[PDB]
RNA sequence: GCGGCCCCCUGGACGAAGACUGACGCUCAGGUGCGAAAGCGUGGGGAGCAAACAGGAUUAGAUACCCUGGUAGUCCACGCCGUAAACGAUGUCGACUUGGAGGUUGUGCCCUUGAGGCGUGGCUUCCGGAGCUAACGCGUUAAGUCGACCGCCUGGGGAGUACGGCCGCAAGGUUAAAACUCAAAUGAAUUGACGGGGGCGCCUUGA
């Protein structure tokens, strides 16, 4: 597990977040006081979840912070952010740092709240961030990056050396921000069709899509959509993936 | 109520459990017991004692069906072979054929992968 | 060794079940050559012979069958 | 031409037609201008394990020097003739005339 | 890989007498006959690469012998390749 | 024929058959490189005793 | 790389004893072809196993380690890819140069036979002399002594990475930089730590 150590990049992250009132801000994983303090400072009042009840006591008893935040002590994947968006008057800014096994769940739970979230701002490991922003025709591309880029516009904020962290890992990591689309540029009939199309395709990414999505559609459907079935799964943009999803859903 | 006597006894022993079953000469089951039904779970389920107790439970079941003769065969890699068959010597029968009948393949199909432990 | 070498020097054999029985376990498996005392040349011939003898049910494969 | 051993076994309940089989196959050999150096039967003989759920089946040997062609004929005649339950053909080094140990035991 | 009798026909054709074996003519002839025969093998046995490694050795051996004879005597070379139809 | 002497006779037969050692070792597949390495490792682990 | 058995076709090798050709040889840039495992292509097959995946557990967390499942794949025919610590990390060919204990496979002579015992090729394993080697070690199957030709290296990173060309269905392969940066980077071997020990203050590794 990790949390940051050096004021230069702490200050860079909290300043790049631009946390002020007129925003429905909520931290998750406040962790070490050093990086939760500047955001709880700049916001006149701030909401937070900590997963740990002991750290939640450490910070809630801290007079810089307990008087200056409202604090919650539970697994955030239980947490009803759609009601917190109502209680905070406008859709949320959700942000912070974590041990990040939970990362994959965080994204899906955030996406379960794409209406209730205004934006997300989080640190993550280099490979998963570069995947999350990957262009369709790259080895870094794939199913989770597809779903992420489907739900939101995604934007690297800044990148951080491993010696910057309190227990310094071996692994460089970056803060990234993302934005649930105000209207989906890719309208879809359902997301489960996307999720299964993408998993089938990426479970078979070395073979032709005739030997991946063509295990379900015909070649004449695919070419009828304007898609060459002789491509590989990692040639395919989210645009034609959502077109396939709509085709599956509407022809079923 | 049926009384017959010609008996084949099968011991099916494994590192989780030992089943024991009694059959006629035809191979038709007369009755059976395990260890797990003897009541032991987890670690106790695969012990020489639990395999004796399983044999006692079968010995009671055959008292109702047949008891004069038995031919006992043994299978699976598990513990308690001696323990369960000497528990057939309880209410002892007149038996003479013993070998295992443990399945050995002549280079049969791919076993599971080893545990990463 | 030299007495077992004479067993090889004298003969090369298949269908002599009486001699094949000198080189099998009761469970029907082939005996390893070091235990037979015979030289590897004859061990190969014996193995080939035993395989044929099993094919024609002259010898069992196992104890049971 | 190639010397061969041909060795085969017949169902106990068809063992009576075995002379007719020796006729059919020996006529194929001499009708190929091949020659024969042993013909033997070892009677009904018990099996180390069941063949086709049977026991006691009848065993036969030939030592032969026919051209390759007709060996495949009589071979495939074994897959046609269900009275033959198994056969093995061996491209042996020489013609051999001394009786089988299965006979010499008598 | 040839019958003694096909070998006998070839050496009694291309050879000086029955005492000759391995005059260049004898060699290239029996080697050629073998190469001709093996076309029937590989025409079925496409995947028999380990066998065709021997064929490659044989055709190159044929080439080497022919070229030696060509520089040693063009007449023997030309009448021999004529008889075998070589440089086909 | 005492039951426990027939049991000893049986125990000798299954020991001579090696069947528990076989079914023990047969429990998993193996990448053939590792039994190759283990085989030659045992071969030298043996040969070191030959020297006196 | 090749392992049940039989058949059918088929490659190479070694010994025997002559006979025969008559330097026909070796090496080999380009070139050509063969080339594990994985993956791809087209159409089958799919028992067992099993990336991915799915679900149950474990753990501070666990993405692992555990379990119950499970697709691709694994199999086959026909295409492709063309890489592996594809390593004896040891180019190919030829000559020479102490020994010793085996293994395997021909062969000759002697066998008193049957064992034996004199020889005598081939292949192959382990010791080790000389010599060689930074040292480790290699050592007549050289890493000794040498002859012919081919391949390859020129500090460490940047980097087998860029770019271009080629090649590939795609993966990728292949050929292949430089800027820039550092005073090293590296091989072997010696002595303490090791240490967790392990045995009995002492020898010394379940670590
Ligand atoms: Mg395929
Ligand atoms: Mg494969
Ligand atoms: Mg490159």
């Amino acid at each position: 597990q990790n949390f940051l150590n050096d004021q230069f990049v702490i200050d860079s992250i909290v300043s790049a977040i631009n946390p002020q009132k007129g925003q429905a801000m909520v931290e998750i994983g406040p962790g070490l006081a050093a990086l939760t303090e500047p955001v709880g400072e700049r916001l006149d009042q701030l909401t937070v979840i900590e997963l740990d009840r002991d750290l939640a006591a450490r910070l809630q008893t801290h007079p810089f912070l307990g008087p200056k935040l409202t604090i919650y002590q539970q697994d955030a994947m239980t947490f009803n952010f759609g009601e917190l968006a109502e209680k905070m008057g406008q859709p949320l800014r959700v942000f912070g740092n974590l041990p990040y096994n939970i990362s994959t769940p965080l994204m899906f739970h955030l996406f379960s709240y794409t209406d209730a979230i205004a934006d997300m701002h989080f640190m993550l490991q280099k490979e998963v961030v570069n995947r999350l922003v990957a262009g369709p025709n790259s080895k870094a591309y794939g199913r989770l990056s597809v779903m992420a880029q489907y739900y939101c516009n995604v934007i690297p904020v800044l990148e951080v050396p491993p010696s910057a962290f309190t227990p310094p890992p071996k692994v460089d990591s970056a803060v990234v921000r993302l934005v649930p689309h105000a209207t989906m540029p890719h309208p879809v009939k359902d997301v489960r069709v996307l999720s299964r199309i993408t998993t089938e395709a990426f479970n078979q990414r070395r073979k032709t899509i005739r030997n991946s999505l063509g295990n379900l559609f015909s070649v004449e459907v695919l070419t009828g959509m304007g898609i060459d079935p002789a491509m590989r799964a990692e040639n395919i943009s989210v645009a034609q993936y959502c077109q396939m999803a709509n085709y599956l859903a509407e022809n079923a | 109520r049926k009384q017959v006597s010609d008996g084949v006894a099968h011991i099916h022993a494994s590192f989780n459990n030992t089943i024991v079953t009694i059959t006629d000469r035809q191979g038709n089951a007369l009755g059976w017991a395990t260890a797990g039904g003897s009541g032991f779970r987890g670690s106790r389920k695969s012990t020489p004692f639990a395999a004796q107790v399983a044999a006692e439970r079968c010995a009671d079941a055959v008292k109702e069906y047949g008891i004069k003769n038995l031919e006992v065969m043994v299978k699976g890699p598990g513990p308690g072979r001696e323990s369960t068959i000497r528990a057939l010597n309880a209410a002892g029968f007149r038996i003479t054929n013993i070998t295992d009948v443990t399945p050995i393949p002549h280079n049969g199909c791919r076993p599971p992968k080893k545990r990463r432990v | 060794f030299c007495r077992f070498t004479a067993e090889g020097v004298q003969e090369i054999d298949y269908k002599d079940i009486a001699t094949l029985k000198n080189y099998i376990t009761e469970s029907g498996k082939i005996v390893p050559s070091r235990i037979t005392g015979t030289r590897a040349k004859y061990q190969r011939q014996l193995a080939r012979a035993i395989k044929r003898a099993r094919y024609l049910s002259l010898l069992p494969y196992t104890d049971r069958h | 031409m190639r010397h061969y051993e041909i060795v085969f076994m017949v169902h106990p309940d068809q063992s009576e037609q075995v002379p007719g089989m020796i006729e059919r196959y020996t006529a194929a050999i001499t009708g190929a201008e091949g020659k024969i150096h042993r013909l033997e039967d070892w009677g009904r003989r018990q099996l180390a394990y069941p063949i086709n759920k049977l026991h006691k089946a009848h065993y036969v040997l030939m030592n032969v020097e026919a051209p390759q062609e007709v060996i495949d004929e009589l071979e495939t005649t074994f897959r046609f003739n269900d009275a033959v339950i198994r056969s093995m053909v061996m491209r042996t080094k020489h013609a051999v005339t001394e009786a089988s140990p299965m006979v010499k035991a008598k | 890989s040839l019958s003694t009798e096909a070998t006998a026909k070839i050496v009694s054709e291309f050879g000086r007498d029955a005492n000759d074996t391995g005059s260049t003519e004898v060699q290239v002839a029996l080697l050629t006959a073998q190469i001709n025969h093996l076309q029937g093998h590989f025409a079925e046995h496409k995947k028999d690469h380990h066998s065709r490694r021997g064929l490659l050795r044989m055709v190159s051996q044929r080439r080497k012998l022919l070229d030696y004879l060509k520089r040693k005597d063009v007449a023997r070379y030309t009448q021999l390749i004529e008889r075998l139809g070589l440089r086909r | 024929e005492p039951f426990d002497v027939a049991l000893r006779r049986f125990k000798r037969s299954c020991e001579k058959a090696g069947v528990l050692a076989e079914v023990r070792r047969r429990e998993f597949y193996e990448k053939p490189t590792t039994e190759r390495k283990r085989a030659k490792a045992s071969a030298v682990k043996r040969h070191a005793k030959k020297l006196a």
